[PDB]
Formats: structure tokens, C-alpha cells, sequence
């Protein structure tokens, strides 16, 4: 017979960082293996499609990288923008909304993210279809939608709602009655505003915060550096330099030395491409997760535990990052608790009364009925409880009285 | 022409390289053929291949009030 | 021939402290140890909460609490009979090891 | 070539296990630390715990 | 005009079994490809990384 019910709460904001894309590399298999050499190229042709199917595989990766970006960010049919007057009920979003004074309209926090995450061998890099500016416009639209219309913009039209009321719904969604928000609106807004400031201090000082995106960059850089270094290998040939073979040997002998280099260099590309395809699959899975969260975290409200940070999810805000997305998850976390005596039911006239919502609690002398996620004791009445069965059935049922609001109206 | 300035080669300049034979349009429309770094190209007006900075969507101020 | 097998960082005795922690949390505190610190709640009140989660009115638990306790206890009994008798129940883990 | 074949098989097999670890981690978070409204996520029936 | 309302329940515990990791193998490839041989090792270096 003991239940702990939180008496206070804190609003916390956590940051979840996910990769969305990887550098769209492209390798010219012919130039890589036989750079500017007719004699080598003609030998390379004896391997059929081995060269061009690698060009195909890398193209396939490069294309899905734009698909990944588009699926994560382009989830909004329109570009929404906040009003010139930031009357959001005391909630300060100035650090996540776009900064008009910048050459690229990114938020303060996005700039922090971008400032933390950092040849002639047929190896080139293609640009993404969506530039950083375009990504910023999408996160701005998603954010403006989230702030001014809640989840309605996800389902259909963006329907304006006062921010404080939007939060009231977010609270009901976690099992906390809306009056809690309004009564504590100043506290909640202050906790939110403080939590965002903490995000900035963390991101501005902890380089490891963006390790998930920095690691993607490092793996791809390592893959390309390895590929280029392989050109220096002999693979059994007299020289790694193709021109030195050709300038020294007649064709009947040069071709043998070249075939040794072609086999090694062709094998090197195949190794590279295979690793890129496997790595691309990992990124795709991450992008799919990020897209899922955007829809089920930013556009809505998540009932899924620890899907959108630890705690009871209220709302989330996307921020862009180099080759990825960062989510700021705003959650409700119980902060302080008390030990109450409890009971599954209360006896009145032999009838067993159960809470419609909430639990029965006792402070040692009086029984009250209160919400599970916040202590707010109420007198037990017939409008708080319902009757089913009787006192001889329920294990642990206790005696009390249940107030009937009608009695005094008829009594007087 | 990827990663080539138009001096190393109608012409339109892009961050993705040097486009040739696509009519640059100042308007913006939804992506049809993706060229990269925002630019997308289509066969539209008399017909020609145009190239343009892509529309992300219809811009909209939500009528938010307290 | 150069082959090796590195040990896991979590020993199977540490995995068993973590599943016992998850489980002693689950039994004494329900979901609340996932949201905050563990809040104790009696197990007859934790299942009454989960019955409201499936939309079944929580008095359907208390009016049947011995029947429900006995069906849980009997159903845990069948798990031992399954896993003791039928080595093919572990088919996914033995497939990964194979 | 015979070692690259093993390592490629293990990299693809490790992605198959990593997707199963993330599914087990998700079931731990939603089924054990919670109660799931997702139908048939926690076996046949309406999920209790 | 007919609805079937279930008058009883049957609490079922179902086992779900999931892979979560696999054997942390690791191979000294320079031993597997060339075992205790200097002559072979020097040739294997011609394959770079
Ligand atoms: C809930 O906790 C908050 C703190 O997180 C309490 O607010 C603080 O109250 C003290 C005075 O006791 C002030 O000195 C602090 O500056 C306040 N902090 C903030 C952020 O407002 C709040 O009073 C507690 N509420 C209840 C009902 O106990
Ligand atoms: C939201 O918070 C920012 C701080 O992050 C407030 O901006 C500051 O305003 C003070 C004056 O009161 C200046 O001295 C600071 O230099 C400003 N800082 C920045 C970074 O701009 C902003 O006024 C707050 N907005 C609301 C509506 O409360
Ligand atoms: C709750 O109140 C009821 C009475 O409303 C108590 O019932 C009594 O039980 C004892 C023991 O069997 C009998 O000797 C009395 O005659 C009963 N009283 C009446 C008026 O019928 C019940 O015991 C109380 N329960 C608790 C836990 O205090
Ligand atoms: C890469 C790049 O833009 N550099 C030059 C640009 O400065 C110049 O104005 C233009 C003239 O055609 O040729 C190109
Ligand atoms: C309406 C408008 O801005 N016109 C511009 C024009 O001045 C510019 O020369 C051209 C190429 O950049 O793009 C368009
Ligand atoms: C009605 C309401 O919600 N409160 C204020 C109102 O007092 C104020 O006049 C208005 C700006 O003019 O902004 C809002
Ligand atoms: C509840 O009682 C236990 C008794 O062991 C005590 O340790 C705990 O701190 C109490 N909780 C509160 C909130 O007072």
C-alpha cells in the first residue's frame, strides 16, 4: 500500500543527432586505373563491364543521398513562417528560429552545429541537390509550423492555435491535466527557456557532441584516402607508375606489367565500392529513422517511449547540421515526489468506488483522489469515481466516505 | 560539365558545373530533372529546356495570434 | 591461423545484472523508471493501469485478480516446458552462432 | 580474395544483426520500459507488459 | 445489427527471441595470408593497404 506520486516537474530538452546523408562521391573507373593511357585502356576493355558497373553502383549511391535528404526534410507541403510578433506565451524560440542578419538564414543553434562538424585521379565530389540554405528553409518551415499550428499542419492545413493552448494539449497527451500548464505557465516557460540556453552551452563547448556526423565524414575521407594511396602500389609490377612502364617496355612486355596494375587497381575500386554500398545502407537506415522521427516527433507527439528522448514527450524541433539532422526533444520529467498510502478502491455504503482517472491517496489522515503524473489532491466524490461491485471482492479496499455534490443542494 | 568553369569549355552557370543548352529562368518551379545545388531543369516554355532554382513549396504565413 | 575471438565488454554476469535491473524496475515501478526515477506502485495497481491502457475497465482486474495472477503464473510455467523440451525454440540464436 | 569474401560476408551479416539489435533495443524501450499501443508489436493480443 | 463482445480473457505470455550481437571475431590478416614467412610477407606488402 504505497505509491510515489510526483509533486513537481521539470521540462528538459535533449539533443538527438542523426546522420542523413554522406558525401556524393563519384569515381571515373577508367581514369583511376588507366589515367591518360591508351595502351592501358585497351587492356582494361578486356574486362568487359567490370569498370562501368562500378560507375553505376556509385551513381546509385549518389542518387539515394538526395532521396535521403528529401525524405527527412521535405515533409511539409508549404513553407511556413512565424509572425513578426513573437507572442508565444513566454516561450522564447529565438535561438532555434532563423536569424535574418545572416547570409544564410540559419538559427543560432544551427550555426553552432555547422561550426563543429568539418583529387586528379578520377575522383570527384558531386554537390547535393538541396543546398544548406534550402535545408534551413525546410527546418524553418517545420519549426514555424510546429510553433504556430501544432500538429495540424502535418495532417492537413496549418491551423493557428495560441502557443499556451498548444502546450495544454501536449500536456493532456502525457496524462497531465491542462490546468497544470496554465497554473504553472510561467514556470514552464522559464524552464524551457533555460533548457535551450543549456543546449547552446553544451554544443558550443563539447566537440564530441556531433561525433555521429563527424564520424561519417571521417569514414568517407578515410575510404578515399585509402583508394588514392593504392595507386602507389606495384601489385607485382616493376612500377606503380603507368607511364614509367610504358616509357621503358615494348608492348609485348609492357602489357604484362600493366595487367598486374589493372588487376590491383580494379580490385581496389571494387573494394571501395563495396564498402561504400554497405556504408550507404547504414546511412539510409539512419535517414529512414530520422524521417520517421520527423513525422512522429516534430509533426506530431510521440507516445512511443524513449523514441523522442527520455521522459514524456511533448514536442520536438528540428535543426539542420552538415549531412544530418539534429532534434531538440522537449520532454516532461517528474521532478519531486512524495510517499502516499494508497488503495485500489474505496467503500462507501458497501459499494466499491474506483477512480475514473487518477488514484486514491492518503496523507495519513484523509483520502484524496489525484492524477498519477502530478500530485493534486481532490475530495473524493461521485463525480471523480465510479461504482462497480461491492466491498467483498476487491483486495485491499479501504473504508472512507464519498461526497455526493447533489446532497447539499437538496438538503438546503 | 561537372566541376568545370565555363572558361574551360546558350550557357547557365551552376555550383554543380557549367550547364550548356538550358535556358536560365528567374522564376522557380518544383524539381523535374535534378541538376544539383538547388538547380532543377525541365522541358517547358515554342518549347525549350529551361533551368531554374527549385521551388521548395508554396510560401505561407500561418495567421498566428495569442 | 591469425583468427581470434575477442570477449564482449559486458560479461554474461553483467548482462544478468542489467536484465535484473530492468526487471526489478518493471515489477516495482512499471514504466516510471523509463520516464524519471523509479516510482514504486503496488503490482495490483500497476496491472490495473495496464488494463486501462488496453481500454479494459480496471475493475475487470480487481474483480478477477486471483484468476489473472493464476493465468500469469500458469503461462510462465508453459515457458519452462517449451524451453526445456524444445531446443528448436532458440532457432534464431543458434542460427546466428552457426 | 578469400579473406575479403569473409569480411564482406561479416559486414553484411553485421548489418543484419545491427538491425536486430536496434529492433531489440526498440522493443526494450517500448515494451519493457512502457506499454505498447502498436498492434502485434509484443506478440498476439493487446499488450500488457 | 450484431456485435460479438468477448466475456472472458486469457493472459498469454509469448516468448520472442532476438539476436542482439554476434561473436567478436578478429583476424590478423598478415598471419592468415602469410604465416611465419618473411619472403611471403614482403610480397604481401606490394598490395599496399
Ligand atoms: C518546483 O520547482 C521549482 C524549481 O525547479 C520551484 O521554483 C523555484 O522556487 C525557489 C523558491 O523556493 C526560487 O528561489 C527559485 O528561483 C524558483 N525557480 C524557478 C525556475 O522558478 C517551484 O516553486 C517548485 N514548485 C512547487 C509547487 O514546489
Ligand atoms: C530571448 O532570449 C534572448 C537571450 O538569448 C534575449 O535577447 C537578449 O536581450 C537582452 C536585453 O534584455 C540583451 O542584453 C542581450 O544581448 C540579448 N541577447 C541576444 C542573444 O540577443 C531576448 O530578448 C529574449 N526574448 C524574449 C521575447 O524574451
Ligand atoms: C469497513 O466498514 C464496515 C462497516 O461499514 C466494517 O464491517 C464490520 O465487520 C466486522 C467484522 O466482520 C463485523 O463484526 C461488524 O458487524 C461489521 N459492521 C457492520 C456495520 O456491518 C468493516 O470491517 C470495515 N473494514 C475495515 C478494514 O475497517
Ligand atoms: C569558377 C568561377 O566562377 N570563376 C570564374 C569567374 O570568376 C568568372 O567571372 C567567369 C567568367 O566567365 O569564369 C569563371
Ligand atoms: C529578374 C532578375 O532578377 N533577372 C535576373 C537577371 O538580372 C540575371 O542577369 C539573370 C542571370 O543571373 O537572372 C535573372
Ligand atoms: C488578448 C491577449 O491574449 N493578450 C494580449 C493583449 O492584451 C494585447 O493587447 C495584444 C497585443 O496588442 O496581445 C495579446
Ligand atoms: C519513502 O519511504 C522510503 C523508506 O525506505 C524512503 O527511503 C524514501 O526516501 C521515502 N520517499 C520520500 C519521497 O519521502
Amino acid at each position: 500500500n504505497s505509491i510515489a506520486i510526483p509533486t513537481n516537474f521539470t521540462i528538459s530538452v535533449t539533443t538527438e543527432i542523426l546522420p542523413v546523408s554522406m558525401t556524393k562521391t563519384s569515381v571515373d573507373c577508367t581514369m583511376y586505373i588507366c589515367g591518360d593511357s591508351t595502351e592501358c585502356s585497351n587492356l582494361l576493355l578486356q574486362y568487359g563491364s567490370f569498370c562501368t558497373q562500378l560507375n553505376r553502383a556509385l551513381t546509385g549511391i549518389a542518387v539515394e543521398q538526395d532521396k535521403n535528404t528529401q525524405e527527412v526534410f521535405a515533409q511539409v507541403k508549404q513553407i511556413y513562417k512565424t509572425p513578426p510578433i513573437k507572442d508565444f506565451g513566454g516561450f522564447n524560440f529565438s535561438q532555434i528560429l532563423p536569424d535574418p542578419s545572416k547570409p544564410s538564414k540559419r538559427s543560432f543553434i544551427e550555426d553552432l552545429l555547422f561550426n563543429k562538424v568539418t583529387k586528379f585521379n578520377g575522383l570527384t565530389v558531386l554537390p547535393p541537390l538541396l543546398t544548406d540554405e534550402m535545408i534551413a528553409q525546410y527546418t524553418s518551415a517545420l519549426l514555424a509550423g510546429t510553433i504556430t499550428s501544432g500538429w495540424t499542419f502535418g495532417a492537413g492545413a496549418a491551423l493557428q492555435i495560441p502557443f499556451a493552448m498548444q502546450m495544454a494539449y501536449r500536456f493532456n497527451g502525457i496524462g497531465v491535466t491542462q490546468n497544470v500548464l496554465y497554473e504553472n505557465q510561467k514556470l514552464i516557460a522559464n524552464q524551457f527557456n533555460s533548457a535551450i540556453g543549456k543546449i547552446q552551452d553544451s554544443l558550443s563547448s563539447t566537440a564530441s557532441a556531433l561525433g555521429k556526423l563527424q564520424d561519417v565524414v571521417n569514414q568517407n575521407a578515410q575510404a578515399l584516402n585509402t583508394l588514392v594511396k593504392q595507386l602507389s602500389s606495384n601489385f607485382g609490377a616493376i612500377s606503380s607508375v603507368l607511364n614509367d612502364i610504358l616509357s621503358r617496355l615494348d608492348p609485348p612486355e609492357a602489357e604484362v606489367q600493366i595487367d598486374r596494375l589493372i588487376t590491383g587497381r580494379l580490385q581496389s575500386l571494387q573494394t571501395y565500392v563495396t564498402q561504400q554500398l554497405i556504408r550507404a545502407a547504414e546511412i539510409r537506415a539512419s535517414a529512414n529513422l530520422a524521417a520517421t522521427k520527423m513525422s512522429e516527433c516534430v509533426l506530431g507527439q510521440s507516445k512511443r517511449v524513449d523514441f523522442c528522448g527520455k521522459g514524456y514527450h511533448l514536442m520536438s524541433f528540428p535543426q539542420s547540421a552538415p549531412h544530418g539532422v539534429v532534434f531538440l526533444h522537449v520532454t516532461y520529467v517528474p521532478a519531486q515526489e512524495k510517499n502516499f498510502t494508497t488503495a485500489p478502491a474505496i467503500c462507501h455504503d458497501g459499494k466499491a468506488h474506483f477512480p475514473r482517472e487518477g488514484v486514491f491517496v492518503s496523507n495519513g489522515t484523509h483520502w484524496f483522489v489525484t492524477q498519477r503524473n502530478f500530485y493534486e489532491p481532490q475530495i473524493i466524490t461521485t463525480d471523480n469515481t465510479f461504482v462497480s461491485g461491492n466491498c467483498d471482492v476487491v483486495i485491499g479496499i479501504v473504508n472512507n466516505t464519498v461526497y455526493d455534490p447533489l446532497q447539499p443542494e437538496l438538503d438546503s | 560539365y561537372q566541376d568545370v568553369n565555363c572558361t574551360e569549355v546558350n550557357v547557365f552557370q551552376t555550383r554543380a558545373g557549367c550547364l550548356i543548352g538550358a535556358e536560365h529562368v528567374n522564376n522557380s518551379y518544383e524539381c523535374d530533372i535534378p541538376i544539383g545545388a538547388g538547380i532543377c531543369a525541365s522541358y517547358q516554355t515554342s518549347q525549350s529546356i529551361i533551368a531554374y532554382t527549385m521551388s521548395l513549396g508554396a510560401e505561407n504565413s500561418v495567421a498566428y495570434s495569442n
